[PDB]
RNA sequence: CCGAUAACGAACGAGACUCUGGCAUGCUAACUAGUUACGCGACCCCCGAGCGGUCGGCGUCCCCCAACUUCUUAGAGGGACAAGUGGCGUUCAGCCACCCGAGAUUGAGCAAUAACAGGUCUGUGAUGCCCUUAGAUGUCCGGGGCUGCACGCGCGCUACACUGACUGGCUCAGCGUGUGCCUACCCUACGCCGGCAGGCGCGGGUAACCCGUUGAACCCCAUUCGUGAUGGGGAUCGGGGAUUGCAAUUAUUCCCCAUGAACGAGGAAUUCCCAGUAAGUGCGGGUCAUAAGCUUGCGUUGAUUAAGUCCCUGCCCUUUGUACACACCGCC
């Protein structure tokens, strides 16, 4: 009924794991006709939790100084890969995306201060909405050094990665140092 | 602030008055202190008798 | 955080408090109403803010003996006081238990042999004072 | 050999520590056994109520 | 702040305060701001609409020849107080969450005692002392210099490209300035010439009246380019044309045509920042006969992360040690 960009409805869309289903904001809730709202998000804290995960990929894919208001041009771009991924696979973007957001929260890290031993003295396990935000950084950033420097344009990068990260092929750099991180933590224990 | 050109050199001298405060203003400021809280004394309003009625 | 009121608006309230009892009321627009002629506020927010003291301190005055001064507070505590005493004495017991030792000290002073005096039997075994220190 | 991930519910949050304040402690109960409740240390942003895995089962607990 | 309490009663600072931003279809007011309605028009549909649609076209404070303040402006007022609910709390001071609400932490200004051999005598007809005072260290005039370059450092601008460059089209701001006591030098509409920088006439504005509905950039929509030191970058350098001035060389600035150098994201190190914020992006003011890579403001687009800690760098309070008191950059 909502039908993000005009189709991809999201009442089909599950998320098929329990610990990130109160921080993915697809339900017909938050099911927005387009990814573009000033809605305060980061006013207080777990305020983002209740955003739109495609209008956090959007605010996400934004960086690195050229890109930092155009938004709208943003917008565009997950427009396009949400095409190219459904051209390439045949089911739900909202679907692939939120596959990808899963497989790529790394489930643990490590952290402390002192003399380290490998990497951090403590391995540490991740909140949910750390797995969240880890994710979609991931996620932009393979994209980004996907597109940078060949004739490859940033809508396919960011739909191939995508793509791959919603099945888990090693060949995106979101499950590539999701792995990195978690033989770090093990190593670590 | 005023300058006083004595034999050694320049002594500098700065004055400054807290006017006091009243309301006709030709003395000092009108308004009171932003801070300050004035509370009107009340009467006694006891009224301990009996109810009546008094035609006027 | 950042919402402690300071003495400007505490004395202020509990000042117009002991003074308007009668007339205030838990409504803080109806008491921010009173303000205004019953005191001289320079500032809109200064008055709002003791006006909102003055409810806090209402409602604490309607459930307890703050410590501000209340003439209803302060009647019914001297009728509470300076009353009730008993119509039968807490010191006129019928019976008074009486320790033997100071049966012999009233002996001494010639007020021994009283007919509402009744001799306890002395406790045996002398075990006051607690166990010296720990354990 | 190697143990599933399982998940477990943050019950209660400790506190902070790490003395950067980067990892919050929770008290958090397993799903398979709703009496079994451990001390897990935690990173990013935690309130009691979600749920969240466990890669190995205890690591360490230690009140603040 | 509540509380204890050999203290009681005070004073400054903080807060309070002023400005600012957010809500007021509530009040007052508007031909130097408009809106609605109506009337002339201009164009499309005319199949037939017709109280159809567009008009930043003309009018209705031209004085009888419409009303009104929503939009704009600026005054008086209101409004928010931890006020209401739940929990925590010695059930106090208060804290957390929620409802209703424009707003439940908008940004600044002011800002104590005591100090520093911190900076300015190159701001002053502020100034002590010293120096000079007719071959002047006064003052004026001409020229040069403050730009000068084996090198090192700081604040910045431009970039390294395709999330882009070029070409065209579409489309949106707000601060704020504008003709001068000396003092000469203002902002500019429109028309014409020139390819451009510019030039030539006609005006308007001492200003909510004119520039100006500030047609800004980024962005948006299409074209070409195609991973190359390439249509990225525009330093260096040659020739030519204007503008300011009394004067442009050591190029003032601007315009045009050529040259496309390093630069393919930057070691060790290090700065700033929590929401309309950082950043991208242009536009005003100051400097200005000529002019901004500076600075001070304004608007446009608009996030990632965090609601914690004392780990590093520091700050405050209490206890403690001291051989320090120029106070650990000490002392020895
Ligand atoms: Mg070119």
């Amino acid at each position: 009924d909502i039908k993000l960009f005009g189709k991809w409805s999201t009442d089909d869309v599950q998320i098929n794991d329990i610990s990130l289903q109160d921080y993915i904001a697809v339900k017909e809730k938050y099911a927005k006709y387009l990814p573009h709202s000033a809605g305060r998000y980061a006013a207080k804290r777990f305020r983002k939790a209740q955003c739109p995960i495609v209008e956090r990929l959007t605010n996400s894919m934004m960086m690195h100084g050229r890109n930092n208001g155009k938004k709208l041009m943003t917008v565009r771009i997950v427009k396009h890969a949400f095409e190219i991924i459904h051209l390439l696979t045949g089911e739900n973007p909202l679907q692939v995306l939120v596959n990808a957001i899963i497989n790529s929260g790394p489930r643990e890290d490590s952290t402390r201060i002192g003399r380290a031993g490998t990497v951090r003295r403590q391995a540490v396990d991740v909140s949910p909405l750390r797995r969240v935000n880890q994710a979609i950084w991931l996620l932009c950033t393979g994209a980004r050094e996907a597109a940078f420097r060949n004739i490859k344009t940033i809508a396919e990068c960011l739909a191939d990665e995508l793509i791959n990260a919603a099945k888990g092929s090693s060949n995106s750099y979101a499950i590539k140092k999701k792995d990195e991180l978690e033989r770090v933590a093990k190593s670590n224990r | 602030v005023r300058h006083v050109l004595l034999r050694q050199g320049v002594l500098g001298i700065k004055v400054k008055i807290m006017l006091p405060w009243d309301p006709t203003g030709k003395i000092g400021p009108k308004k009171p202190l932003p801070d300050h809280v004035s509370i009107v004394e009340p009467k006694d309003e006891i009224l301990p008798t009996t109810p009546i009625s008094e035609q006027k | 955080m950042g919402r402690v009121r300071t003495k400007t608006v505490k004395k202020a309230a509990r000042v117009i408090i002991e003074k308007y009892y009668t007339r205030l009321g838990n409504d803080f627009h109806t008491n921010k109403r009173v303000c205004e002629e019953i005191a001289i506020i320079p500032s809109k927010k200064l008055r709002n803010k003791i006006a909102g003291y003055v409810t806090h301190l209402m409602k604490r005055i309607q459930r307890g003996p703050v410590r501000g001064i209340s003439i209803k507070l302060q009647e019914e505590e001297r009728e509470r006081r300076d009353n009730y005493v008993p119509e039968v004495s807490a010191l006129d017991q019928e019976i008074i238990e009486v320790d033997p030792d100071t049966k012999e000290m009233l002996k001494l002073l010639d007020f021994g042999s009283l007919s509402n005096l009744q001799v306890t039997q002395p406790t045996v075994g002398m075990n006051f004072k607690t166990p010296r220190g720990p354990v | 050999r190697v143990q599933p991930i399982k998940l477990a519910r943050v019950t209660k949050v400790l506190g902070r520590t790490g003395s950067q304040g980067q990892c919050t402690q929770v008290r958090v109960e397993f799903m398979d056994d709703t009496s079994r409740s451990i001390i897990r240390n935690v990173k990013g942003p935690v309130r009691e109520g979600d749920v969240l895995t466990l890669l190995e089962s205890e690591r360490e607990a230690r009140r603040l």
